[PDB]
RNA sequence: CGGACUACUUGCGUGCCUUGUUGUAGACGGCCUUGGUAGGUCUCUUGUAGACCGUCGCUUGCUACAAUUAACGAUCAACUU
RNA sequence: AUAUGGAUUCUUCACGGUAACGUAACUGAAUGUGGAGACGUCGGCGCGAGCCCUGGGAGGAGUUAUCUUUUCUUCUUAACAGCUUAUCACCCCGGAAUUGGUUUAUCCGGAGAUGGGGUCUUAUGGCUGGAAGAGGCCAGCACCUUUGCUGGCUCCGGUGCGCUUGUGACGGCCCGUGAAAAUCCACAGGAAGGAAUAGUUUUCAUGCCAGGUCGUACUGAUAACCGCAGCAGGUCUCCAAGGUGAACAGCCUCUAGUUGAUAGAAUAAUGUAGAUAAGGGAAGUCGGCAAAAUAGAUCCGUAACUUCGGGAUAAGGAUUGGC
RNA sequence: UUCAAAUGAGAACUUUGAAGACUGAAGUGGGGAAAGGUUCCACGUCAACAGCAGUUGGACGUGGGUUAGUCGAUCCUAAGA
């Protein structure tokens, strides 16, 4: 016979963590390397699209956020499989322009909504409204990667 | 029975780390209404002192 | 009466929309003398007479 | 819901150009006395009625399925 | 009038006998001395035969022997040996049956890394 | 020298099911067409196999038996006295 | 709105049956007739449906001190369509007293019975399609998540002064004979148009498009209505299980529903609602008031009087279980 | 009517479980017509009301809920106006 199973609904924290042995340092160093490579990749895309401007259309902020997040997940997918329980993105990719200090990551299905909602206003927020950068902008890029917490 | 006790073991999650011994992070809502639900008795007053 | 006329249903709809207590922001007005709704109606208390 | 006997009537009905769907339903049942046997029902959906052709002998059912027109959205079971 | 069909019935006793609370030889002996045929006990004059190979008890019958009667006799034997409240008699397919345990939840087993 | 990481990439063992294909399986009006089986019966432990009955079989020309023609005899199911 | 297919015709507007009539169709204006809508109540009889009862088998649950092949539960099939199915009624042959047929109930026949052969209404039932793919009853897995799956079985009968209900053919009753209109169809009529490269058909089959406005929750009552109230009052109707029994009486039970109505402790007198009482048997009281006694069913028996119909369960008697 | 647990500052009276009973199919069951008008349902919740109590409610506060070519009205006529 096999007996039974349950749901049990309650637990608390556990022990023997945050001591910084070699495996914890390996996880921290791997997360740091993935984050550095992602920042280099999104920097090269901004430079390619705006500081060379070869022949074609330029990338916008939602496309840059989408491509950076998919690159992060593609790189992280082959590290620490079936040995840790949780992985992925810790802070999503946010690109802020001058007055915006935190929290700008618009989805790819909201460009027409941004145009319709801000039709009527002036041009002080136009980089965030349309998605294209113009010269003279401070652009803040923020991202984060975790491995098992 | 020892096999079943070995199978039903523990495993803990990060939600149990960070959210165990925690209340809800939202307000009280003394009439018990939802987020986009009207409250015609208390819409015009926008501070709890008043 | 579960098979009624539009005239009866219209008066019932107005009497349903009139059945509310006093809004709380009205109590905070300058020289406010309304302290309660003195024309409140209840189904078992007093009848509408069609 | 109508029942069809003539297989030529079934073919000229399934070629009516206002049909779009036909189903083949297989159900296994018992004869007068002894044995189990398969039975295939062919249901073509018209605009006002559903027409059913019942084939008990499962040899010619495969021939009908093979010779059915290639445009209908045929649904098994 | 030559409808002398030989029905077969199979019972699987392997799970309680492997867990060590059942005895199929005693179960088969209970069947031989409590099957009634023409109203009388011990009238099994080549009408039914029951055999036991340690895992499957088989009845071959050419008398009035529906599966309800086999369930009735097995429940009576389990009551006599006080295994009702623990073991049930279920049908897998037609005329194949098995003994099963009722659902049991495990104990605590969390005292000084006991599990 | 380097591996903390499975991935980082044979075969060929042991097996699951669709199996694609036969092996196996051959499950059944095919009527290629004689004495009957649940036909009436009997040696045949029944029934077959064999026959007998000389011809059974819902049936019928063939004429006949208390023809169940004076119905006395064999065939299934309610509750009233 | 409309397009095909079929049907019709050069004998222009179809054929087949002695007939009752049949069919996938098979021109028909004005006008005029006919039918349906469209009808009381009671009585028994016949049939149909649902329920009730019951036998094998395949599942699930319970009892098991002793007994019980046991007790309970699941095993279902809509509108609609095709084929078929009837009491009544009608047609053909034939010619009836030794009068026959025939209903529970006595009516029918030379104005054509009995008999033989046929036609019709489709109430209603059956078999197929709808449709097993649904629903039901069980057995499992991952049973990680507010997420997902796979298997079996669902089958054959019986009965009846049963119960409720629908319906048919009859019968009784009346100085009582038991609505109307919208609406739909048919017939008579023969206006008018028409076949040869065609007209009629959308009353034959298939195909295309559309179907506006208002009501719709819940109670329907010992708390949603009216009585000033969350008042023992009042207020129209449908469905209706087992036993006992004549019974929709009373008593007990299944499905469903409720467990509401200020409570705790003691057991004085007097009450309200019930009961029993030796011997006597109305002596009580205005008055046998009230209570007791009687009581169902079977069988025997029954007076004066009478408007002859009744009185009448008159009066009186012998009985009643179980096996 | 009784027992335990849960909830709660507090439980004869709330919720679940365990028991004992009742209505007894001319029901304390399942639907509707007049009439009422949101009483339906969820969440929050106890000052007043529920002739004891109350954490409960047909109470108090905030919301959700009624979908038609085929069911009714609409159309017809009756006594009548
Ligand atoms: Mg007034
Ligand atoms: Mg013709
Ligand atoms: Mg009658
Ligand atoms: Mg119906
Ligand atoms: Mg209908
Ligand atoms: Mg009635
Ligand atoms: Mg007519
Ligand atoms: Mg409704
Ligand atoms: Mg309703
Ligand atoms: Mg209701
Ligand atoms: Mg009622
Ligand atoms: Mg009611
Ligand atoms: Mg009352
Ligand atoms: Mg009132
Ligand atoms: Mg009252
Ligand atoms: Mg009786
Ligand atoms: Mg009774
Ligand atoms: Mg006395
Ligand atoms: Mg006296
Ligand atoms: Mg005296
Ligand atoms: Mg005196
Ligand atoms: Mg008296
Ligand atoms: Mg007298
Ligand atoms: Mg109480
Ligand atoms: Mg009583
Ligand atoms: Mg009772
Ligand atoms: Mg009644
Ligand atoms: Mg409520
Ligand atoms: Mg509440
Ligand atoms: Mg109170
Ligand atoms: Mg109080
Ligand atoms: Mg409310």
């Amino acid at each position: 016979m096999a007996l039974a199973i349950s749901h049990e609904d309650t637990q608390i924290l556990l022990k023997d963590k945050n001591i910084l042995q070699e495996s914890v340092l390996n996880k921290y160093r791997t997360a740091g390397q993935i984050a550095q490579t992602a920042l280099k990749y999104v920097t090269s895309l901004i430079n390619d699209s705006y500081h060379s401007k070869t022949t074609q259309r330029q990338l916008t902020v939602p496309e840059l956020c989408l491509l950076t997040d998919s690159f992060i997940l593609t790189r992280l997918e082959q590290y620490y499989k079936n040995k840790v329980n949780e992985r992925g993105i810790a802070i999503p990719t946010t690109i802020d322009i001058d007055q915006i200090s935190g929290g700008w990551c618009p989805e790819i299905d909201d460009t027409q909504n941004l145009l319709n909602w801000n039709k009527g206003k002036d041009s002080t927020f136009a980089s965030s409204v349309t998605g294209t950068l113009r010269p003279g902008d401070l652009v803040k890029i923020t991202l984060g990667v975790h491995i098992d917490g | 029975q020892n096999r079943a006790a070995r199978k039903n073991r523990y495993v803990e999650r990060g939600s149990d780390v960070v959210f165990g011994d925690q209340d809800a992070l939202t307000a009280s809502t003394e009439n018990g209404v939802k987020l986009r639900q009207t409250d015609r008795l208390l819409d015009g007053v926008a501070d709890g002192s008043m | 009466a579960a098979q009624k006329s539009f005239r009866i249903k219209q008066k019932m709809a107005k009497a349903k929309k009139q059945n509310r207590p006093l809004p709380q922001w009205i109590r905070l007005r300058t020289n406010n003398t309304i302290r309660y709704n003195a024309k409140r109606r209840n189904w078992r208390r007093t009848k509408m007479n069609i | 819901a109508r029942e069809i006997t003539d297989i030529k009537q079934f073919l000229e009905l399934t070629r009516r150009a206002d049909v779009k769907t036909a189903t083949v339903k297989i159900n296994k049942k018992l004869n007068k006395a002894g044995k189990p046997f398969r039975q295939t029902k062919f249901k073509v959906r018209g605009s006002s009625s559903l027409y059913t052709l019942v084939i008990n002998d499962a040899g010619k059912a495969k021939k009908l399925i093979q010779s059915l027109p290639p445009t209908l959205k045929v649904n098994r079971l | 009038r030559k409808q002398k069909i030989a029905k077969t019935f199979t019972v699987d006793v392997s799970s309680p006998t492997e867990n060590g609370v059942f005895d199929p030889a005693s179960y088969a002996k209970y069947l031989i001395d409590h099957i009634k045929v023409e109203g009388a006990v011990g009238n099994l004059g080549n009408a039914v035969t029951v055999t036991e190979d340690g895992t499957v008890v088989t009845v071959v019958s050419t008398a009035k022997f529906s599966g309800k009667y086999l369930k009735y006799l097995t429940k009576k034997y389990l009551k006599k040996n006080q295994l009702r409240d623990w073991i049930r008699f279920v049908s897998t397919k037609t005329n194949e049956y098995r003994l099963a345990f009722y659902q049991v939840t495990p104990e605590e087993d969390e005292e000084e890394d006991e599990e």
